[PDB]
């Protein structure tokens, strides 16, 4: 019984591990999406101009 | 016919100073697709990523 319900913990744990990593990961496109909406402001300017 | 010449120059005048206005957009254009080759580039770089 100890070794099936220590099992289930480990489980438990990379289940969360890899949530998080995941989450953090998928942080990182906003990098380039600022930058190109921001990049698209800067050429409707120039077509005013 | 003096007259005729002269009313032919200030058609040439105005003429030549349209097209001038002319070339100077072009470069407008040339300045926006340099930044749209930007963004191209960030795009590939998200995709990348």
């Amino acid at each position: 019984q100890f070794g099936s319900t220590l099992l289930s913990l480990l489980e438990r744990k990379d289940s969360l591990s890899f949530d998080a990593y995941q989450m953090i990961q998928s942080g990182d496109l906003y990098r380039f999406s600022i930058d190109l909406q921001q990049q698209d402001i800067d050429i409707n300017k120039a077509s005013l101009e | 016919v003096s007259e005729s010449y002269r009313r032919r120059r200030q058609e040439w005048e105005l003429q030549y100073k349209q097209a001038e206005w002319e070339v100077n957009s072009v470069e407008q254009q040339i300045n926006l697709q340099n930044m749209q080759i930007k963004a191209a580039n960030k795009r590939l770089e998200q995709v990348e990523a």
